[PDB]
């Protein structure tokens, strides 16, 4: 996950 | 390429997989104050826009090339790395812009463009701004760019304040201490203790919270995207003296980041700061196994240090010191292996 | 080169194998205590399989199942482990005062060296739905240190398959991809992707759990016998079906678990992943239909579910299944490696 | 992530 989740 | 020379293949491999998916797309698009604030940036800067030449650099969806569209672009080449890029193409014949958007597939540092650009605009941002290494790849592609051409976002501030969170402490540190178990089902872990200290305290927690926690006003470490070299990146300095406004201990330092899109017409801000609505960055705390007892009006200085590795990521080492006391934390963060911890 | 390697493609081993290395990923497992409590009970419990024998650990982790091995009696006890968690394996050895009887060997057990043959294997390599992760196979290629007529510990595998009803499951694949049918996302039409989206969705399989009352027929299995299998019987699993529906209402998929047994001389310990068994960190999984399938009590609902083994160190899954009674029909095609962990 | 979390 680069990105977290939102 | 530039790319694999800095990129494990293996990470490069999972990081274009992750992307490649329409839900981790979604998960950005939904973030309202990212992607709202981007199209509020790009149209209320329609002139450096208006029958120009644009490119988006890591287009993923389109969403920003449609933007720029929007504002009036004559051209715009939309590159994008992962599989996303046939779903981009797509959107762009179902919005009837194939006479202004042209995807380009493949990484920015591997594709070939037909001529130089006037503005740059790239959703490039990690967590602590700088995880992912996708602003070296953003820095790469003002190759492309015009002598005089804009980048948007144009600069970025990294805001670091010491905290105090007991609690986030005691969460962490009685993970680490299953492994302080003298007869785990008979077993002695317990000379393990320290790796395992270790390892968890080198994960970055990612999560939000109030800011009452934070101890002193905030240092800002800025990086200028109209100057800097994709090379400025690879060893990244940030010293730090902490005025301290309350007295108590210092459990680690907090993190987040502040873009500025700085138009002919306006700037706008994109603020990840925990005064702010949540964004899906949320902020990033690095903890130290051991915390820093401080009074009001001592000084907290030392060093964050965030060495590029080959991971798309960062080796971050925090050196704090309480000057008045000389009592001092190193710390060791690897910023690939955070931790998620909001509800 | 290596058996590991032909089958594996580099970046998902390195991906699999770091994830391993990490003292919170060794410690997720074992805090499961239906998983660990298990284990330590199959093998104590059946000491006799251990007094003064050989044992070969295949992927020991923490080395937890070679400390156990120990406890029952074991001379000596070779634990191959291939993540850098080798070298915090090695150090709970010298500190538990274990060195004259567990040797921990690092690297991949395709690749390394024993010093002599084995009396017994044990190994923890199962995966969500059984399979996952393919680590089975390195358990099967491991029987080449096994003496002729050594034990394994687990010695069988039942996966379990079953038809389910979950309408909110279903439901929620489209409310999520639904996010692309809108004429004006900021100014775009996003419309054109929806399928592609509903697509994505369903390609995941969803861990996490359910009450039994959805399943709607008794359940199949499928079982592997680890003393006889062969590594390549593992590469194209055929499942076969054919459920006789003790409920009505809309078939929205299959749900699998699984059950290994360690046949000792003394006894036989089961450890079940079962929904009607308390939770354990499989949970279970459950392969939705894209299009649902109806079917009243007494009818028959025929397929297979087949799963091609991939160089990812997972599985291509195809479930294909009719309703006998009236020809109705649904295809699915699932990525094992892109699970959807739905679980809270 | 091969094994989910558990608690
Ligand atoms: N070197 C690279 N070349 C091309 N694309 C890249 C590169 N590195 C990352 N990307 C892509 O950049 C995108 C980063 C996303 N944060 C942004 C997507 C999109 N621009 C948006 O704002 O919604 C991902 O889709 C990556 O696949
Ligand atoms: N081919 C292989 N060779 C050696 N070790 C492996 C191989 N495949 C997986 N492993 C290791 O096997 C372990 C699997 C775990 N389920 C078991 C750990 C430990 N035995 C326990 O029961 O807690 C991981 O530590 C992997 O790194």
């Amino acid at each position: 996950a680069p990105r977290p989740p939102f | 390429s530039v790319f694999s020379e800095r990129t494990e293949e293996s990470s490069a491999v999972q990081y274009f997989q992750f992307y490649g998916y329409l839900s981790q797309q979604q998960n950005m698009m939904q973030d309202y104050v990212r992607t709202g604030t981007y199209q509020r940036a790009i149209l209320q800067n329609h002139t450096d826009f208006k029958d120009k030449i644009v490119l988006d650099v890591g287009c993923g969806s389109g969403i920003l090339s449609f933007f720029a569209a929007q504002a009036g672009a004559r051209k715009i080449y939309a590159v994008e790395a992962s599989t996303m890029a046939q779903h981009a193409e797509v959107l762009v014949k179902s919005n009837n812009l194939t006479d202004r958007i042209v995807v380009i597939p493949g990484k920015v540092e591997e594709v070939s463009l037909p001529e130089q650009v006037d503005i740059i605009i790239s959703e490039p941002m990690g967590y602590m701004l700088f995880n992912e290494r996708m602003l070296e790849s953003y820095l790469h592609a003002k190759k492309y760019l015009k002598p005089s051409g804009n980048m948007f976002p144009t600069i970025g501030d990294v805001h670091l304040a010491p905290f105090t969170d007991e609690q986030l402490y005691m969460e962490q540190f009685t993970k680490a201490n299953f492994w302080y178990q003298p007869s785990f089902h008979g077993v002695d872990l317990s000379a393990l203790r320290g790796a395992a200290v270790d390892e968890y305290f080198r994960q970055p927690v990612v999560d939000t919270f109030d800011i009452r926690i934070l101890m002193a006003k905030s240092v800002k470490y800025t990086v200028n995207f109209l100057e800097a070299k994709e090379g400025d990146l690879h060893r990244i300095e940030i010293p730090f003296k902490f005025h301290m406004l309350h007295s108590g201990l210092v459990h680690g330092l907090a993190f987040w980041f502040d873009v500025a899109f700085i138009g002919s017409i306006m700037t706008v801000w994109l603020s990840t700061a925990p005064t702010e609505p949540l964004t899906h960055w949320y902020q990033v705390r690095c903890l130290f196994q051991s915390p820093l007892f401080a009074k009001a009006g001592d000084t907290l200085s030392g060093t964050c240090l965030l060495i590029a590795n080959k991971r798309q990521s960062y080796d971050i080492s925090i050196v704090a010191q309480v000057d008045q006391t000389g009592s001092k934390s190193s710390n060791l963060l690897d910023l690939k292996n955070p931790f998620f911890r909001y509800t």
